[PDB]
DNA sequence: GCAGACACTA
DNA sequence: TAGTGTCTGCTTT
């Protein structure tokens, strides 16, 4: 198990909110799992390399639109989830999680 | 829980299913390995798979050692089998540890083999004071259909290439399938080790026939061990499934000219054949041994009209472009004509590879003459005929007037 | 724009409704797609029938504007090994659908052509990825597809189109493009066409072209027989009547003549030949194995090459021999 | 300073001679942009290549063909991941625009012409990468399919392809293209010269030009002003004397093995090959009327069999003493 | 969003499994005691032969199934160092399991797998016997090396009855509620020739397109099999029959002739009441008219030629 | 300047000495050069037809078409596995041989023939062996000579002209080549003894090695090499016609068909063919001979003859369309046996 | 399937 | 003491 965790410090989380699928109702205690391919991170590191503000942004499909800020050009990404997660793996991720 | 297999490894050296004359043909080798004077630097035992191969080194060398751990076993690449081999070198004195080379490396690409033959030739000729012993063992089994040697028959002599195997310092002693009798007594004295178990069930008294089958169908100890515990542990009317083994070279060309005994139709014993050994019967230079073959029938001694039709019919399927169809058809003729003229059968002649790499050899050394010839013809004057008028005027006319001036 | 291509891919069909001849299949694939229920379905049948333009009309029907990001077409245009085959599909059916709420169409046109371990790689992946992802398999050969995967997919045949939906795909096309065909010609097309559509597109617009004024004029089997090349039924009778009664000289002589009026060539007009005597009786039972051998043996020696002539020879000979008996 | 076969290459759609269907289409579809695939076949030295050469050169122009115009052939490597990934590029590569001088000078249309010449050396393979690929891109990229051979072709390609047969040149189907190259080239022939010639390549106007242009060196090298005879061309065609053939059937009649392997034997000496002995003989022994139905039948049937055992690549002199030893025995 | 008929109703349990009694039998007792061997299983696809041995694990293990199986399929990497070591790996770890327990391996379609890689398993299967346990699923064991085949027990799949076959329909039409007519449920036997996934294709097909399930409708959306016709056709007495039925079956449905001639080469092989010497010139003919049709030349007229030297030889003048 | 063919090979259209027709078609085709057409030459080998070739050049060209130059290539067929053509340079034309492999050779061809025709006072190349293809560099071929026909003349001699196909020989001129008759390899054996004054007891020699030679001139030259050397330039007419060890070993083997026919028999015949095709021999002409010699049997009546001669001919044709080629000599052989008695 | 020679106790 | 069982062939490029 490989586990990378950005902090809460405003340098590199900023802005960071969970909405409730309407987009305008941020809630507390909810939590987002997300499976994504190896293969797509390894396209966008190198997309990362050089770039000043980084806006992470997925819907409830799945579908992740990453915006790379480098005036400087606008990168934007568009990214595809797993069909499902590994069985119940979700639940392990959590419970290892407040671990 | 524990495989019998396993749990029943034998301790000492009559346990353990292997011959007589082999335990002291190998016995003898290994005691002249051990002395300063080293006739053989390395042991090459091949065999079938599962014929109690590294068994017998282990527990020789148990009782060996003492005498002057137990064996040093390579897990399964190449730099690191480079410095495996390395330190095997320096380990020679007050530690006397065997070098196993069981499970070998990888071998099925062509760098990684080529290495490992120079490794195997460098430590060979190392002319280095006293000698650590080694041993290799290879298993003989044919590679399924996923060339020149790898991928169609794994064995000794595939990896070696005519180099290692023809060398003095080398003791080559193929192993042979495991003896009924021998598997007989094994599969009694596991019986007699479970006799609680086996009273638990009602299998005792339909004993004998199980084990006569084990014995006789298969030459695995293992394999008949495993098949002996799964019978055991069922509970009955379970029909058992042994290891299917593999039918050599020369098997295959024994089994289309005289037949099968165990099944008389021929038509289900050629199905049996093709599906079993689709890749034998299938690949290059099998044909020439049935052609160089059919004559050992009855020494030479059958009517010509059965040989004309033989080799007629295997002109047919050499026009078929090799096609599947073309070697059963051919298969299937040869066996049935011989069938037909079985009637008067007896001492049947030996059988032989066909002569075709001689002639491939024998052909590339005339290209090479040729070549010669057509260079130094070139280098004294203008000269040029081309190839194909060679062998028929200047291979012959030219030498003799050449030899006169 | 359209009406610059040619007529096989100017007439593809668009929707499940354009598809004719293969009635049962249409009506079984609508039913599946009404329920929502998409079984992994396998088409096999001979070229021109219909099924990579069938499977496209289903997937224009079931998604509409999701054709473009949802459907992975395959075929043998695209490199398709081993490690292509399981990354690409992999990546393909692992993938959740973006925001419809159906199944996971992938094509594999000309599924014939990959090896076995692609093979096997594949329908290792449909009995996996299954959840939203289905597989479609379309290949005139089955006996280069490996068993397990004939078993996986439900197999449906396409038949060779009757009459019925060559006289209306003819209709169709006449009505498209104001031309006009004789009764005669239109059951040369039907005799010509062998469960064809392409064929028949192709031949239909050469016609088109062999006319002077596409209007004002009605096609007859004679300009039909003129574009295509094939031999006049009534030149084959003749050839055949000279070869029963003329003994050798004036029956090679009809023949020549017959060979170099028109220019018809050898392979149609044996073809023709043994398609009249399939209809005559013989009751000998061994005349018609010396007539079907020696036919195909001259059918090899002229794809072989060879002399015309002398072949011609050996035909009416092969013939006067085996009628002979 | 040219071969009469390379000089007098037709290079416009009206010079090609004895087709009718295929022309006709060409020249309707040239006011027209509704050219669909063409499957070229017929006896070789027939004239496809150049009826599709004279076709692209009255579509596009001159200039056209260094973008527009590419060609198949086996005189590069044609594997199946070259031809795969070379006719998918040229057959995605756009329409190029064309210039002023194109547009008011030829009739350009909106598509582009891929030439697969010798395709009867193409593999399954490459043959199912080429149907799917001009299925895929038959929008505004053609695919024209050259083959002698229409069976090694796969049945796809046929359907997809329009079939449009090549009818073998006769002696009254290029007599007129025959007199005319005649005429330009000052060539005198006597009152059956060029209908012989005609006669000896059956449906082979290439075979007749080079028969043609031999006869005239050879009476430009004589000197004197003689007309060119039957005798001339025939001999240097390779026909065998009418004489010579009387002899053999003569040999062939009389039951004797060995005048037969002795005559065989010289006639190899003579190094003349067997297939136009056996055509002449074929020839002569269908024409005569002295013979029954039923030795006709043999006859022809082992004649067929000798030519299909020739055709294969084989020693000619075995096939041919066979032959003879066959029909002296029926 | 409804799954098809055939992944619906996958067996979860090795009871609901039917076919081969004795084996599926013997799977509930070694599930039932846990003592767990190396098994290869072999027969014809689309059997149960994968189900199976997931319903067998799923019935050792239970709540361990989480990391207790590292199925490798043929559809991943399946090379010879990264195999080798996620397999080392797997068999380098331990878990709360019971005693009569032990972690299950499971390599479905082993026949493809390269030879190195096998050495590899069979590397790891001498250095972890006491952990990890390896089940093998595969269509025949001819693919499979031999010294793998030694350290294991070998289970050959026969094909499945018709008693099987036919209460597993039975069942899944209980399920599903839906009407049948025991000819349609025997038309749907005699196509399918043994074959359960096919079976429950075909019957999904005659109850999406046309509801009922009866015989003429199990006809009309899927045809008879073509070794059936094959067979039929090649044993028919008189020429004219067997040209007669080649035709208004194979050419009428539109069958391939390279299809035709290897089904027939399939059928000659496979064939019973046939001399040898007939077999053998049947199988010489057979070829001759696939390299005709490999080579390009494959009209009906070349069949119709290779039908009448059959009838010749059969006949024999 | 060891040799009867090097040293007296004529190198001009006058210094031929038969077939004055072919000479004269010779001249009447090299009056005009840039009006060429493509050759093809199809007759009996050593008839002389690389010396026509050769003769034809230097008329064309005129003085160092006979001047050769040798440089060495390399063709890659397969990864890395290179396999080499000793190709033969000259100025003014070129030369090349089919002495790789049936399936690179047409490779070969085709980049050999790319970098010779380039852009261009042609370049004319000669195609020894033009028979011995396998009907994939011919594609080549024929495409080549059509589209590039304007700096290069492919010039084809060979000895059977039925392996090659049909468009080849179409696009080809037919040259004729036959053999010369006895009298006029008689006066060429005259002249060469003349100008190499050696004894000649009779004129009787010289038309037996013509007779045994059966009309070729390499055959004949090298004939009389030996009989010179062996009885030290003094022909006799009691000396014995030399041949090669090679038709010595077909008659022998044909003597013993005749005399002994059983199983035994059939497996020495076996070793004897795999021995002399050891020797890089075709096996095609090998069963030719093979027929011959048994054909020329007196105790052999017409219907073992008719029988023999068709056996070679079906076993002919199973070479051609076969690719091994002990299976079809082995069974040719055993038919001979079978219908022998 | 074959042969040639050796094992092993009745 | 003669059968039955069983090792060794027989493969190099
Ligand atoms: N009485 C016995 N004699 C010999 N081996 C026995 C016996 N009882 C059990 N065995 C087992 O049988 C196996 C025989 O080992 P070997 O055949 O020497 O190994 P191997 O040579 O690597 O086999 P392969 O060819 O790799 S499958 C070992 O696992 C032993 O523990
Ligand atoms: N049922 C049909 N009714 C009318 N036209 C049809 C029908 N089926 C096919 N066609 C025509 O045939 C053309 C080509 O058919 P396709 O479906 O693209 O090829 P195919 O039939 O799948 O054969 P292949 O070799 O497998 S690509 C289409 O563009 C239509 O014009
Ligand atoms: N219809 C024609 N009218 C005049 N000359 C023709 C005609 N057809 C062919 N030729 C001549 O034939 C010669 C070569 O024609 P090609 O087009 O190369 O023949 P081909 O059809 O390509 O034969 P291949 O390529 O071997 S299949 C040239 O000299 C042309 O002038
Ligand atoms: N005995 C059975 N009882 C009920 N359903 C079965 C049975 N055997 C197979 N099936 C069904 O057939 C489907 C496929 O079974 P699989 O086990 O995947 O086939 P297989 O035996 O592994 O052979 P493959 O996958 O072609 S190599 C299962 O998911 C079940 O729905
Ligand atoms: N017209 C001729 N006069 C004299 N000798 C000739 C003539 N033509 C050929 N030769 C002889 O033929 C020999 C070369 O034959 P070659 O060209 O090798 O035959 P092929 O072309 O059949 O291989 C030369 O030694 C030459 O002496
Ligand atoms: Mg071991
Ligand atoms: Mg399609
Ligand atoms: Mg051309
Ligand atoms: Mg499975």
């Amino acid at each position: 198990f490989s586990k990378i965790k950005l902090p809460s410090n405003r340098s590199i989380l900023e802005k960071l909110q969970v909405f409730d699928g309407d987009s305008t109702t941020v809630i507390d205690g909810f939590a987002v799992i997300g499976f994504f391919d190896f293969t797509s991170f390894d396209k966008i590191r190198k997309s990362t390399k050089i770039a000043s503000k980084v806006l992470f942004r997925m819907d409830v499909h799945g579908v992740l639109s990453v915006n790379i800020l480098s005036p400087g050009i606008v990168i934007e990404v568009c990214m595809l989830e797993k069909e499902s997660i590994d069985e119940a793996a979700q639940t392990e991720i959590e419970l290892l999680m407040e671990t | 829980g524990e495989q019998w297999y396993e749990k029943f490894k034998p301790n000492c050296l009559e346990q353990v299913a292997i011959h007589k004359r082999k335990l002291k043909d190998v016995q003898e080798a290994l005691d002249a390995m051990f002395l300063p004077n080293a006739k053989h630097r390395i042991l090459l035992l091949s065999g079938p798979s599962g014929c109690s191969k590294s068994t017998v080194i282990k527990e020789l060398s148990k009782i060996l050692v003492p005498k002057y751990h137990k064996v040093t076993e390579f897990r399964g690449q190449m730099e690191s089998f480079s410095e495996f081999l390395k330190g095997a070198r320096y380990l020679v004195m007050s530690n006397l540890s065997l070098i196993l080379i069981e499970d070998l490396p990888n071998v099925f690409h062509i760098d990684t083999r080529r290495r490992f033959q120079q490794l195997i030739l460098q430590w060979l000729y190392s002319s280095e004071p006293l000698l650590p012993p080694l041993v290799i063992c290879i298993t003989e089994c044919e590679i399924p259909e996923n060339k020149f040697g790898i991928d169609y028959t794994f064995s000794a002599e595939t990896i070696m290439n005519k180099e290692i195997l023809m060398h003095p310092r080398l003791k080559r002693i193929k192993f042979n399938p495991i003896n009924s009798t021998l598997l007989k007594k094994h599969l009694k004295f596991i019986c007699v080790q479970n006799m609680k178990m086996l009273k638990e069930k009602n299998k005792w008294n339909k004993r004998q026939e199980v084990i006569d089958y084990i014995a006789q169908e298969t030459g695995d100890i293992r394999s008949a061990i495993t098949t002996l515990q799964f019978w055991a542990t069922s509970s009955g009317s379970l029909p058992i499934s042994t290891r299917e083994s593999t039918i050599s070279y020369f098997h295959a060309i024994g089994k289309v000219i005289h037949g099968s005994h165990s099944t008389n139709n021929d038509n289900e014993m050629i199905n049996n054949l093709f599906e079993n050994s689709n890749n034998l019967l299938s690949k290059e230079d099998f044909k020439l041994g049935i052609l160089e073959n059919y004559n050992t029938f009855n020494k030479g001694e059958f009517s010509i009209s059965d040989a004309s039709s033989i080799v007629d019919c295997l002109s047919e399927c050499d026009n078929m472009n090799g096609l599947p169809e073309s070697n059963e058809y051919g298969l299937r003729e040869v066996r049935k004509t011989f069938r037909n003229i079985s009637k008067q059968g007896h001492n049947h002649g030996t059988v032989y590879f066909p002569r075709e790499w001689k002639v491939r050899k024998l052909q590339n050394s005339f290209k090479v003459q040729a070549e010669d010839w057509l260079n130094v013809s070139l280098y004294k004057y203008n000269a040029v005929h081309s190839f194909r008028n060679i062998t028929l005027e200047f291979g012959y006319y030219a030498p003799l007037i050449r030899k006169c001036q | 724009s359209k009406e610059n291509l040619p007529w096989v891919e100017k007439y593809r069909p668009e929707t499940l409704d354009e598809v004719y001849g293969q009635n049962e299949v249409i009506t079984t694939v609508r039913k599946f797609v009404d329920e929502g229920k998409l079984p992994h379905l396998l088409f096999y049948g001979p070229p021109g029938t219909g099924k990579t333009s069938t499977i496209v009309a289903l997937a224009r029907e079931i998604y509409g504007k999701n054709y473009s990001n949802m459907v992975l077409e395959l075929n043998a245009s695209d490199d398709r090994g081993i490690d292509v085959v399981r990354n690409q599909i992999k990546d393909f059916a692992s993938t959740r659908q973006i925001f419809s709420k159906g199944f996971k169409l992938i094509i594999l046109d000309e599924a014939d052509a990959m090896t076995n371990a692609a093979q096997n790689a594949l329908r290792r992946v449909i009995e996996r990825y299954t959840k939203n992802t289905r597989f479609c398999v379309l290949a005139n050969y089955a006996h280069k597809l490996t068993p397990a995967l004939l078993s996986r997919c439900t197999r449906f045949r396409f038949q060779p189109l009757p009459q019925e939906a060559i006289e209306r795909r003819i209709a169709n096309v006449l009505v498209h493009e104001k031309l006009k065909l004789s009764p005669n010609a239109e059951k040369a097309l039907i005799e010509l066409s062998n469960g064809d559509m392409r064929r028949v597109l192709n031949v239909l617009q050469s016609c088109k072209a062999t006319l002077d004024n596409p209007d004002e004029d009605e096609i007859s089997d004679d300009v039909i027989y003129e574009c295509c090349g094939a031999p006049r039924p009534s030149d084959l009778k003749a050839v055949l009547k000279s070869i029963l009664e003329d003994d050798w000289g004036t029956a090679h002589y009809t023949l020549n003549k017959v060979r170099s009026a028109k220019g018809l060539a050898l392979i149609d007009l044996i073809e023709g030949i043994v398609k009249i005597l399939e209809d005559y009786e013989l009751q000998n039972e061994e005349t018609r194995v010396h007539l079907l051998t020696k036919l195909a043996d001259i059918e090899y020696s002229i794809s072989k090459g060879g002399n015309d002539q002398i072949q011609g020879s050996a035909v009416i000979g092969a013939i006067k021999a085996s009628f002979e008996n | 300073q040219q071969p009469w076969v390379e000089k007098y290459r037709p290079k416009n759609l009206d010079e090609v001679t004895a087709q009718d269907h295929a022309v006709t289409v060409l020249k309707k579809t040239l006011k027209s942009a509704n050219l669909p695939h063409m499957l070229f076949y017929g006896p070789p030295g027939t004239g496809k290549t150049s009826t599709i050469l004279a076709l692209t050169k009255e579509l596009y122009g001159p200039d056209l063909m260094k973008s527009r115009i590419l060609e198949l052939n086996a005189s590069d490597e044609r594997g199946i991941s070259i031809v795969r990934e070379k006719v998918k590029n040229f057959a995605r590569l756009t329409v190029s625009k064309p210039s002023k001088h194109d547009l008011e000078n030829y009739p350009c249309p909106p598509y582009k012409i891929i030439i697969l010449d010798e395709a009867d050396s193409m593999t399954a393979d490459a043959q199912s990468a080429l149907r799917r690929t001009m299925e895929t891109y038959s929008g505004v990229t053609r695919f024209c399919l050259i083959c002698n051979y229409v069976t090694r072709i796969i049945d796809p390609l046929a359907s997809r392809c329009s079939k449009f047969r090549f009818k073998a040149l006769d002696a009254s189907n290029a007599i007129d293209r025959l007199r005319f190259i005649s005429e330009q080239e000052n060539v005198k022939c006597d009152d059956g010269v060029l209908e012989r010639i005609l006669d000896i390549s059956a449906g082979d106007l290439r075979r007749g030009i080079t028969l043609l242009q031999s006869a005239s060196k050879g009476a430009q090298y004589l000197g004197d002003g003689k007309n060119i005879t039957s005798t001339q061309v025939e001999e240097l065609a390779g026909v065998v004397p009418h004489d010579i053939l009387i002899e053999i059937v003569e040999k062939v009649k009389s039951g004797d093995f060995d005048e037969i392997k002795k005559y065989v034997n010289t006639f190899m000496k003579s190094g003349w090959s067997a297939a136009s002995v056996v055509n002449q003989l074929h020839e002569y022994y269908i024409t005569n009327d002295n013979f029954d139905t039923n030795f006709k039948n043999q006859i022809s049937w082992l004649l067929f069999t000798t030519d299909s055992r020739l055709n294969n690549g084989t020693n000619e002199h075995i096939q041919l003493l066979n032959l003879l030893v066959k029909i002296s025995q029926l | 969003l409804q799954l098809p008929w055939v992944e619906k109703y996958r067996p979860q349990v090795l009871s609901d499994i039917v076919g081969n009694k004795e084996t599926i039998d013997r799977l509930q007792q070694i599930a039932k005691d846990g003592n767990m061997p190396h098994m290869i299983i072999s027969g014809m696809p689309g059997i149960g032969k994968t189900t199976s041995v997931h319903c067998l694990a799923h019935e050792l293990l239970g709540r361990s199934y989480a990391d207790g199986v590292l199925e490798l399929n043929a559809s991943d990497d399946r090379g010879i160092d990264v195999v080798r070591n996620q397999i080392k790996h797997f068999a380098q770890k331990k878990l709360h399991l019971p005693p009569g327990k032990h972690k299950i391996v499971i390599l479905d379609e082993a026949d493809s797998m390269t030879a190195g890689a096998q050495q590899a398993l069979r590397r790891t299967m001498e250095l972890y016997s006491n952990s990890t346990r390896f089940a093998f699923a595969c269509n025949q064991s001819n693919k499979i090396i031999e010294p793998l085949q030694s350290r294991c027990a070998i289970l050959r799949y026969s094909k499945l009855s018709d008693e099987d076959v036919l209460k597993r329909l039975l069942q899944i039409i209980k399920l599903e509620d839906v009407k049948y007519t025991n000819d349609g449920l025997e038309a749907i036997i005699f196509t399918a020739e043994g074959d359960m996934r096919q079976a429950i294709n075909n019957l999904q097909s005659t109850v999406a397109g046309h509801g009922l399930v009866n015989a003429d409708n199990v006809f009309k959306i899927v045809d008879s099999p073509h070794p059936l016709i094959v067979k039929k056709m090649l044993l028919a007495s008189n020429l004219e029959d067997s040209i007669q039925i080649l035709r208004t079956d194979l050419w009428k449905k539109g069958y391939s002739s390279i299809d035709i001639v290897t089904t027939s080469f399939r059928v000659t092989k496979n064939l019973a009441q046939v001399k040898e010497s007939v077999r053998l010139e049947m199988i010489k003919e057979i070829g001759l008219t696939h390299m005709r049709i490999l080579e390009g030349v494959g009209t009906y007229l070349q069949l119709a030629s290779m039908l009448a030297k059959i009838h010749k030889l059969n006949n024999k003048a | 300047m060891s040799l009867w063919v090097d040293k007296y090979r004529p190198k001009s259209l006058n210094a031929l000495s038969h077939n004055e027709e072919l000479t004269n078609f010779l001249k009447s085709l090299s009056d005009q050069p840039r009006d060429l057409p493509h050759l093809l030459l199809y007759g009996p080998n050593g008839t002389g037809k690389k010396t026509r070739c050769m003769a034809l050049l230097e008329s064309i060209f005129g003085p160092g078409v006979y001047r050769l130059k040798i440089d060495v290539r390399q063709f890659v067929t397969a990864s890395n596995r290179k396999l080499e053509l000793n190709v033969v340079s000259s100025p003014y034309h070129l030369e090349i041989t089919p002495s790789d492999m049936g399936n690179n050779d047409r490779i070969v061809i085709q980049e050999l023939l790319k970098e010779v025709a380039q852009m261009e006072r042609y370049k004319c190349v000669i195609i020894n062996e033009a028979n011995s293809l396998t009907k994939d560099a011919q594609a080549a071929l024929r495409r080549t000579m059509e589209k590039y026909s304007k700096n290069i003349r492919l010039i084809m001699v060979c000895d059977s002209m039925s392996p090659i196909i049909a468009p080849i020989k179409s696009r080809c001129l037919l040259i004729r080549c036959p053999a010369p008759s006895d009298s006029e390899i008689s006066t060429i054996l005259s002249d060469v003894v003349t100008n190499e004054r050696i004894q000649l007891e009779t004129k009787d020699i010289l038309k037996r090695i013509a007779q045994a030679s059966n009309g070729n001139l390499r055959v004949s030259l090298l004939m009389l090499e030996s009989m010179a050397l062996n009885n030290e330039l003094a022909l006799k007419s009691s000396s014995p016609i030399i041949k090669p060890d090679w038709i010595i070993v077909i008659h022998k083997l044909t003597r013993k068909i005749v005399k002994e026919r059983s199983v035994n028999s059939l497996i020495e015949c076996r070793a004897v063919l795999y021995d002399l095709l050891a020797h890089c021999i075709p096996a095609n002409i090998i069963l030719k001979e093979l027929t011959f010699s048994l054909l020329d049997v007196e105790t052999l009546n017409t219907t073992n003859k008719s029988s023999i001669i068709e056996y070679s001919s079906v076993f002919d044709e199973r070479l051609s369309l076969g690719n091994k080629a002990i299976f079809h000599l082995e069974g040719f052989i055993a038919k001979v046996m079978c219908c022998l008695d």
